[PDB]
């Protein structure tokens, strides 16, 4: 049970671990934004990526990291340093 | 957040 | 090593002395009363103070301050007084003696004007609120204001607009 | 040593023609000689172009500009050009997943708030005139949805293109 990229939709930097599950929007209406109020006066400073998963549609789409997107060993990772220059 | 503190 | 910086002046008043400061925000005065509150019911003179929008703070925010407090607090921004207080008196010149006419519509669209700030400081809509709570268990809130457009919403403590806006919280988790 | 202009606020950003920018964009210009983003489509490129509020200039003289337009001419106060950005990015995200409720409210508002700025633009009455001259005299102008703190000096030939009634009212008012 491999979970797979289909695409990058969008990128930010983002308070250090506002990514995964809690960041889906129907997660994030009911307990809230753990990227809330974010700037740089904290690192939190991470970069991270708006995935849409393959087989889920867009209201399932969660920011990710690079450990986390490895650490979970998704497939797709390819589109990752395609996208990380475009 | 903050306030006048 | 923080500082704060005064982005734009409303309003001007002669009012008690010492009446400046944080103890002067909407919120302060509405759960610790006006430290301005008799004033001037007699009240030797006042001290001529601004009031002050910050940088970075929304107008609920908003304090008087003197030309004192100003620069004690080491605020960036100084400029803004000396043009304010020119264009201040720039204007109060051109009442040479104006018609009445031109006087009552001053004093109309300065009333307008005045309202008009007032509801930058009433939340209009909650937007969103945060995933983390206070150890008090509050959340802070994302809020639109009356008046101003949605890039001027700003992250605010939940324990503060709970104390006047509770309502349109109710009706924020309402929608859901 | 030279002369900067610096950004006092972003009063709104769009998509527009490659050029479509600077003093020929001011409404005072496009109704004098057309908009340069008259045509605009999709047809030809794209650019990001951000309306500004400059410091001592009134709202009539808001102009498009570009990032690149603004360092071309090493605006200041561009600190501020990175938090509009974010802000922006952070509502067109908001708005994918808003309440339909919720961008209907969104709309209205935007609309309300769209007419007063456009205001601003707009003489409420001229409360004075310098007697210097190069025969047009300067006008001090009060305006629409403004305190009297925002009251400018004008340039008389320009104020009076089109606020003449503005100006004829003053004169009858002695």
């Amino acid at each position: 049970e491999f979970e797979t990229i289909e695409r990058f939709m969008d990128c930010r930097i983002g308070r250090k671990g506002a990514t995964g599950a809690t960041t889906t929007i129907y997660a994030v209406e009911a307990d809230g934004d753990p990227n809330a109020g974010f700037e740089k006066n904290k690192e939190p400073g991470e970069i991270q990526y708006l995935i849409k998963w393959k087989g889920w549609s867009h209201i399932h789409n969660t920011w990710e990291t690079e450990e986390t997107l490895k650490q979970q060993n998704v497939r797709g990772m390819k589109k990752l340093d395609n996208y990380k220059k475009k | 957040a903050r306030t006048k503190q | 090593e923080e500082f704060e910086t005064i982005e734009r002046f409303m309003d001007c008043r002669i009012g008690r002395k010492g009446a400046t400061g944080a103890t002067t925000t909407i919120y302060a005065v509405e759960a610790d009363g006006d430290p301005n509150a008799g004033f001037e019911k007699n009240k030797e003179p006042g001290e001529i103070q601004y009031l002050i929008k910050w940088k970075g703070w929304s107008h609920i925010h908003n304090t008087w301050e003197t030309e004192e407090t100003l620069k004690q607090q080491n605020v960036r921004g100084m400029k803004k007084l000396d043009n304010y207080k020119k264009k201040d008196q720039e204007t109060k010149r051109w009442l040479k003696n104006a018609s009445p006419e031109d006087v009552e519509y001053y004093n109309c669209q300065q009333e307008l004007t005045d309202d008009l700030h007032k509801q930058y400081q009433i939340v209009g809509r909650i937007i969103a609120h945060s995933n983390q709570k206070s150890a008090a268990g509050y959340p802070d809130y994302y809020c639109k204001w009356q008046g101003l457009p949605y890039s001027e919403c700003s992250w605010e403590d939940g324990a503060l607009i709970s104390k006047k806006f509770q309502a349109m919280i109710d009706e924020y988790f309402s929608r859901k």
